[PDB]
């Protein structure tokens, strides 16, 4: 809720766009097609504020 | 497109399941 | 018994880099061991092994 | 109005958890 800090927050993802919504469509397409055996979810990183 | 590495659980691949989640701390 | 060798495997416990994903390049990866007996080692009678 | 301002933000769309609002339970 500090208009002058959201943009240095929002390029290291600590309040945001969540993981599923600032990457790629294609990646997150591929990230459950194949989440079976290959995992790519603790990678990327998704935000959460109060 | 990318569906064709998934496992088929019939004849529907088990892509799916938005829970790419990253997210833990002490908190 | 007293003496004893031994075959360990580390693993690596650092937080940017335990679950880089790490696509293809050349990399160089260097790291120093602690070769201290007080620190690495562990005594039941909380005794001094130096 | 809109209550969704209460809730915690997973990412950027509120948490919002589902119909779970409920209490049922006895000997049975």
């Amino acid at each position: 809720a500090t208009p002058s800090m959201m943009p240095q927050w929002a390029y290291m993802h600590i309040a945001g766009q969540d993981a599923s919504e600032y990457l790629s469509p294609g990646l997150v397409q591929f990230a459950r097609a194949t989440d079976t055996y290959f995992s790519l979810g603790n990678k990327f990183r998704n935000p959460t504020v109060a | 497109n990318f569906a064709s590495l998934a496992p088929r659980h019939g004849t529907r691949p088990f892509m799916g399941t938005w829970n790419e989640i990253g997210t833990s701390q002490l908190n | 018994g007293r003496y004893v060798p031994f075959h360990i495997q580390v693993p690596q416990k650092f937080f940017a880099i335990k679950n880089l994903l790490l696509l293809p390049g050349s990399y160089t990866y260097e790291w120093n061991f602690r070769k201290d007996v007080n620190m690495i080692l562990q005594s039941s009678l909380g005794n001094d092994l130096r």
